[PDB]
RNA sequence: AGUGGAGCCUGCGGCUUAAUUUGACUCAACACGGGAAACCUCACCCGGCCCGGACACGGACAGGAUUGACAGAUUGAUAGCUCUUUCUCGAUUCCGUGGGUGGUGGUGCAUGGCCGUUGUUGGUGGAGCGAUUUGUCUGGUUAAUUCCGAUAACGAACGACUCUGGCAUGCUAUUCUUAGAGGGACAAGUGGCGUUCAGCCACCCGAGAUUGAGCUAACAGGUCUGUGAUGCCCUUAGAUGUCCGGGGCUGCACGCGCGCUACACUGACUGGCUCAGCGUGUCCUACGCCGGCAGGCGCGGGUAACCCGUUGAACCCCAUUCGUGAUGGGGAUCGGGGAUUGCAAUUAUUCCCC
């Protein structure tokens, strides 16, 4: 209660005066003397005498600096330094609440002060191997968000580069458990520049001192290089707000963007993380260089010269460089791009549509004028490329359907109605993600028909009878509208209406009675959604034809789909009664209803 | 979902309790090495052995170092049990021989010894 | 589902042994009874020779147990012995029939007069020896049977032995020392040596050391 | 501190009785059966009404078989379960004769229903033909086959399972068909949510970030009333037959034991003083009046940290009388009255006063 009140003063009461307060010192006068006193007091209630309360001390420590460090900073490094004291016991079991104290501390600082408070010793050349401050690393890590990036350069650049070579130094000098010792300490001082280009100060004039820097770090550094990579996009993910700062990193990137590139089309190495840097940094550049990119690239992926990995990284390239072009250079590209979709390698053709899923993944900019430009031209290119799409361009080219359906207009329904079959044939492809895909591109067929008419229910039952068919068919294409029902069932609910679902219940019956077990694991699954999503009144009417068509499966597929049948007795004895499926079922059934029975017991 | 197995976990610990030197952030590289170190039959687990490898050396690079420096009496012990002196003690200048044993080696034609020096029972 | 532990195991498991005679050729151990029931199998019969209970003295009172004998036979072939004293009476019967599949010998079959046909008898007058009890065995003309008491005449006729003529000494109501001196005489058909077996015996590899290349995988 | 000695009360034996209902006999027999029994609570005793099967045979019944019943007379009981009154009720029958014929029977045996999860000694190895032994132990330690360690012993008990596909321009007789092997995928990488550790979500790359095969049965985990044309023994000798009235359970020479009050002066009587807690209540009581006192009368609160209730306790403290004796200590046992509780207090229910 005690902790919880000074929290309250100290989150309420005081926290919005800091302005008004301004710096206090050891000689301060007014309300800034009473601040002191709250800090004297705060840091008194810490000693030995306590040493039951230190988790609620702790945390009021870490309240006051999240509270006050900004303005309270030539004060509190006595209690920084009794902090760091108490974690030299040999049994504190306050490890995690005092790390958060001092990130807390940190957080409200910076490292700079922190560290005149409590300075690191591993500057160069040490004696022993016991470093004592070594979570200060990982508290820097974590929970530098808000200081300079200056600091940053002057600290931390020379003197990890001297644990660096003196790691490499010991490498030759037979001795490998010190040289891995200090490589560790330095790829973990390392990792401070991602914190430390959170929310930098003085980033449009310390980056400068970086760039050159940085660019020999992620060229003949591979051991940082993803951390190297991370903070350029943490750079970027929340420090682009000024516009100074921008200009800098655009100024920065002219230079930036060929060591990238480089480094992506090497053969073999992290290519994700380059390809998300470069990503990001393509959004924050200007239009011109990518052209001026897009139009390399494109003169590179053309030349036959090349090999099938630098063409396909290449390809990747351009997939980065597609999203961030202007309308003649997508325009270009898309003419460019548009007879590969016919090509016989399956990487050509997903690169392709992965190609054309990120120029319509943009809902404004060139990629929207282009695609309002070029519908006509992207539904008849797509209809004609759909019978010699290869299994893994599945996966990007139906959500390129997504990002063409979002914005589609009325007079568009022959389009749909000659993709759905192979949204079903994609809802059961092999890829897990052209799964999803499919999944969603359903249900974005579902949202688009609710668009076409004036009464969402009978669009609906147009969208159901397009699709009703596919349960005449193939086996497996049978199975595949059963998935697509059971999908379709979920988000929808009500809208189709529950008597028109009843139907098509009893429909999944005779599809119970296939002797494939495909089939009926899809019509247990659609039997589980229905009794999830729609009414008990109308399941009353319609519990018995669906639990005699289970009744009479047989033996082989009662045993094997074991674990369906008895969620589905779960189900039905939780939503009715247990003893009208105890009679109305035949007889081995039984056994397994009963033991449904201790759950609705013991879960208790 | 997915989950680790004990054998993996206890593999993976023998491994990193022995060998923690030559383990890298890169994963096949991690594959390779644990590969070559001990003896595993199948692929399967030595690559969920290759990826715990690695997802515990993650976690220890962001441990504070300390837990690295105890792991000093390993190389000490492995270095003691390959230690080799800079001259052999076999190789003795001067070495004292039975008259009886002086006779053997000149009745096996070993009568042009030069080490040997006979020292008789006194 | 059988998992084996040993090399032998594992080879019988797979197709490299091809016949339980092999492992007779170098008198290997048989640790594993799927291995016999893997080469035998269906042919096997298993007959209880005795069934008896014990009170066996514990701190906490005289606790009754049951002792299974148990002979278990190939005919045409083979024979094992197994004792086992159990809690439970199929407990103790089913320890008895793993205990004699893991003794499985083979069995040396002759002829007494001119060799014509099939083997039908022992090849000469062997004697086995178990506590006093002594069991010999004479070779008998065709179609005589075995002449002997019923628990060697059971074990006689597991073995293939057709016909034979008998001659115990001791104390033969003992069961277990009785059963193991015919047990112990049947045994020594093979360990006697006659002129038919004086040749040169020409050494092959064994299977550890022939199918080693596959035992490295496994 | 006592108990065992005394008075009273209760328990068990014993003795009485028509009955003094009953299991247990040195802890687990001894205020256990919630058992503080006046009717029930009772298992005991003395009496008195009533009827007690189906089937077969023989009678009566429609010229009522039988059911129901107001008033009055009886017996120890308002007995239409008898008489006066015989009035209604329409087959729902009741009168004898019988029978190893028995059924709301008693008891045993066999096997099954209702619920889920998937200190002892084995297993394997060593010794002995075998009973057996080793494990389960020199030492130290521990409540202990525990722990440290030694050691012919090692391990134990009381769909997260196994296999496996997509792609190979690679090896093998081999880019289009083959079938052996070797690769490749491991949550590997990224961003968020996360005890910052278990995990979750989504995504890039990737052929594959999960596509297919195999796994009612077992329980000693609990525990309980169905199947047999089941065996015996009984069945106007009701496996406690229902009801009615009255008794008894308390009776008392005596043993073995739990308890209460005492033998007093560290005390008994009288007056004044001042302090609790665990708990309770729709019977707990506040207030006033009539009362010597038990108690009555009129009124309110409380289904409750509210009203009883600041719970107004007793020992203890301070003053009075007594003064070493069967005493004013101790109160049993008796004689009279009065008032409540309850259909009923006579064999004293309880309380009050001489």
């Amino acid at each position: 209660a005690a902790t919880q009140s000074l929290k309250e003063i100290l989150k309420e009461c005081v926290a919005p005066h800091m302005a008004d307060i301004g710096s206090v010192t050891s000689s301060a006068s007014g309300p800034a003397q009473s601040v002191a006193k709250m800090f004297r007091a705060v840091e008194e209630g810490l000693t030995y005498k306590f040493h039951a309360a230190w988790s609620s001390v702790l945390q009021l420590l870490c309240v006051f600096f999240e509270a006050c460090g900004r303005q309270a900073h030539p004060v509190m490094r006595k209690c920084l330094q009794s902090l760091c004291d108490l974690r030299l016991s040999p049994h504190f079991p306050h490890t995690a609440a005092l790390d958060q104290a001092v990130g807390a501390a940190v957080t409200s600082m910076g490292p700079e002060v922190v560290l005149q408070a409590v300075p690191l010793e591993i500057d160069g050349s040490e004696e022993t191997l016991d470093f004592p401050r070594s979570w200060l690393l990982p508290v820097i890590r974590d929970h530098v968000q808000e200081t300079r990036l200056g600091f940053f350069t002057t600290y931390f650049l020379p003197l990890a580069n001297t644990l660096k070579s003196k790691a490499m130094d010991l490498a030759q000098a037979g001795s490998t458990v010190e040289s891995k010792i200090y490589d560790t300490l330095q790829w973990q001082m390392w990792t401070l520049l991602p914190g430390f280009c959170t929310r930098p100060t003085d980033v449009a004039i310390s980056f400068k001192g970086l760039a050159r820097t940085l660019g020999m770090a992620i060229s003949e550094r591979p051991d940082l290089r993803v951390t190297v990579c991370q903070a350029l996009r943490t750079l970027i993910t929340k420090g682009c707000q000024a516009e100074a700062d921008r200009a800098e990193v655009s100024r920065f990137a002219k230079n930036f963007l060929p060591i990238l590139f480089n480094l992506y089309g090497q053969p073999v190495a992290p290519r994700r993380a380059v390809l998300e840097t470069i990503r990001t940094y393509l959004t924050i550049t200007d239009t011109q260089l990518v052209n001026s990119l897009l139009e390399k690239a494109s003169e590179k992926v053309l030349d036959p010269a090349s090999s099938d990995f630098t063409r396909l990284s290449v390809l990747d390239l351009v997939v980065a460089l597609a999203p961030c072009a202007d309308e003649a250079a997508i325009s270009k590209l898309y003419s460019t791009i548009r007879p590969y979709l016919e090509s016989k390698a399956h990487g050509v053709q997903k690169k392709a549509y992965r190609v054309l899923e990120e120029v319509c993944a943009s809902p404004q900019g060139p990629g929207a004028l282009f695609v309002q430009s070029h519908l006509e031209d992207l539904k008849k290119t797509l209809l004609d490329s759909l019978r010699s799409t290869s299994s893994p361009a599945k996966r990007p080219r139906l959500k390129c359907l997504l990002h063409i359906v979002r914005k589609l207009s009325a007079e568009h329904k022959e389009f749909i109605t000659a993709l759905i079959p192979e949204v079903i044939l994609c809802t059961k492809e092999v890829s897990v993600g052209a799964r999803k895909n499919a999944f969603a591109l359903l249900v974005e067929m579902g949202h688009a028909f609710l668009r076409f008419g004036s009464n969402q229910e009978e669009a609906l039952q147009c969208y159901l009878v397009l699709i009703y068919p596919g349960l005449v068919g193939a086996v497996t294409m049978v199975s595949c509208s059963i998935l697509a029902l059971t999908h379709l069932l979920f988000e929808f609910k009500g809208l189709m209406g529950t008597s028109t679902v009843e139907q098509l219940l009893e429909n999944v019956c005779l599809l119970l009675a296939s002797r494939t077990r495909d089939v009926v694991k899809s019509a247990l699954g659609f039997i589980k959604v229905a009794v999830t999503v729609m009414d008990v009144a109308h399941l009353a009417k319609h519990v018995q034809l669906v639990m005699e068509a289970i009744g009479k499966l047989s033996d082989d597929m009662r045993r094997h789909f074991r674990m369906k049948l008895r969620n589905l007795f779960t189900k039905f004895i939780r939503k009715f009664g247990f003893e009208l499926v105890k009679r109305l079922l035949p007889e081995e059934y039984h056994r397994v209803l009963v033991n449904i029975r201790k759950a609705e017991a013991r879960a208790k | 979902g997915r989950v680790r197995t004990k054998t993996v976990k206890k593999a993976a610990r023998v491994i990193i309790e022995k060998y923690y030197t030559r383990l890298g952030n890169d994963f096949h590289t991690n594959k390779r090495v644990c590969e070559e170190i001990a003896i595993i039959p199948s692929k399967k687990l030595r690559n969920k052995i290759a990826g715990y490898v690695t997802h515990l050396m993650k976690r220890i690079q962001r441990g504070p170092v300390r837990g690295i420096s105890i792991k000093l009496q390993e190389e000490e012990r492995e270095r003691r049990d390959n230690y080799v002196p800079e001259v052999s003690a076999l190789d003795q200048e001067i070495i004292e021989v039975d008259p009886d044993t002086k006779e053997m080696l000149k009745l096996l034609d070993f009568g042009s010894l030069s080490n040997l020096q006979v020292t008789q029972p006194t | 589902e059988w998992m084996p532990v040993t090399k032998l195991g594992r080879l019988v498991k797979d197709m490299k042994i091809k016949s339980l005679e092999e492992i007779y050729l170098f008198s290997l151990p048989i640790k594993e009874s799927e291995i016999i029931d893997f080469f035998l199998g269906a042919s096997l019969k298993d007959e209880v020779l005795k069934i008896m209970p014990v009170q066996k003295q514990t701190r906490a009172g005289q606790r009754t147990r049951f002792k299974a004998f148990v002979a278990i036979g190939d005919y045409n072939g083979h024979v094992g012995l197994g004792v086992k004293c159990s809690k439970e009476v199929a407990t103790a019967i089913r320890g008895a029939i793993i205990l004699a599949k893991l003794s499985i010998v083979p069995v040396r079959r002759g002829y007494w007069g001119n060799k014509i046909g099939k083997p039908h008898t022992v090849p000469c007058k062997v004697t086995g020896r178990c506590g006093s009890v002594l069991v010999r065995l004479i070779p008998a003309p065709r179609g005589t049977g075995i002449v002997s008491a019923p628990v060697p005449k059971k074990l006689l006729m597991m073995a293939g032995i057709d016909d034979c003529y008998t001659s115990a000494r001791g104390c033969t109501a003992t069961l277990g020392n009785f059963a193991k001196a015919t047990f112990d005489a049947i045994s020594k058909t093979y360990s006697y040596l006659t002129p038919d077996l004086w040749k040169e015996t020409v050494f092959t590899k064994s299977p550890y050391q022939e199918f080693t290349d596959h035992l490295v995988k496994t």
